[PDB]
């Protein structure tokens, strides 16, 4: 049963959308999608959704 | 917040507090960006003039910054008779400076949030509200993990109509709920160490009563509205 976005969020860090029967990952504003097309990288400090450490 | 625990340093940095002319908190909010706060529409009738405070974990001591509101954007379908569409966006006069304990919560995409965040086991609610139904407001910012509750079980539990713009979270009998003074505040859902806005503290029949749950505005129903609100 469990395929694409229903299989572990399609390996995406954040948003997973199925386009043309393939996983497409994307990220909240303030993050950029890594070259692997899965990981979300913060563009600057205090990215949304992260507890602050400093 | 009834039950749960203290937000420890930096754990709840999207929390905002609406403060009256007497400098007292009457409602919560969620920081969405340096200029915008998310809150409940019903919180706009709980004071005339009010300001927004951020970065405060302990109200009795001293991160903290007070911001004046430039624009109040209330959803035009909200009414006290139903509590439906209980959502409002605030534009601040000056931008919030992000720092320790002050940072925004992410807005998710609708479909993903509904299939992946709202199907997680729990969300986290936070605020400076009362620590039990008839007590006083908390001087400390607190948070609580609240299980998502099945729509049906919730509709059966409620004495009022749960619209599609609302969802339920909390416990049937356990003494853990949001309460008075928490309204307007954050419900967020964690996914891989990133926290997304999922709800707005809206209403309940008391606080932590048996057979009763917390009712939250369903943020996923309002993402386009929010997006629009934030562009002007
Ligand atoms: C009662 S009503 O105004 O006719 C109405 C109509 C339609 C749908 C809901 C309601 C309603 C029902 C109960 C309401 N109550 C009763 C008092 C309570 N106030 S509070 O400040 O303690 C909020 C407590 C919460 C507990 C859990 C959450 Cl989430 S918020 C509260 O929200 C309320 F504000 C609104």
């Amino acid at each position: 049963t469990r395929k694409l976005c229903s299989l572990d969020n399609g390996d995406c860090d954040q948003f997973c959308h199925e386009e043309q029967n393939s996983v497409v990952c994307s990220c909240a504003r303030g993050y950029t999608l890594a070259d692997n097309g899965k990981a979300c990288i913060p563009t600057g400090p205090y990215p949304c959704g992260k507890q602050t450490l400093e | 917040i009834v039950g749960g625990q203290e937000c420890k340093d930096g754990e709840c940095p999207w929390q905002a507090l609406l403060i009256n002319e007497e400098n007292e908190g009457f409602c919560g909010g969620t920081i969405l960006s340096e200029f915008y706060i998310l809150t409940a529409a019903h919180c706009l009738y709980q004071a005339k003039r009010f300001k927004v405070r951020v970065g405060d974990r302990n109200t009795e001591q001293e991160g903290e910054a007070v911001h004046e509101v430039e624009v109040v954007i209330k959803h035009n379908r909200f009414t006290k008779e139903t509590y439906d569409f209980d959502i409002a966006v605030l534009r601040l006069k000056t931008p919030i400076t992000f720092r320790m304990n002050v940072a925004p919560a992410c807005l998710p995409e609708r479909d993903w949030a509904e299939s992946t965040l709202m199907t997680q086991k729990t969300g986290i609610v936070s605020g400076f509200g009362r620590t039990h139904e008839k007590g006083r407001q908390s001087t400390r910012l607190k948070m609580l993990e609240v299980p998502y509750v099945d729509r049906n079980s919730c509709k059966l539990s409620s004495s009022f109509i749960i619209t599609q713009n609302m969802f339920c979270a909390g416990y049937d009998t356990k003494q853990e709920d949001a309460c008075q003074g928490d309204s307007g505040g954050p419900h967020v859902t964690r996914f891989k160490d990133t926290y997304f806005v999922t709800g707005i503290v809206s209403w309940g029949e008391g606080c932590a009563r048996k057979g009763k749950y917390g009712i939250y505005t369903k943020v996923t129903a309002f993402l386009k509205w929010i997006d629009r609100s934030m562009k002007t």
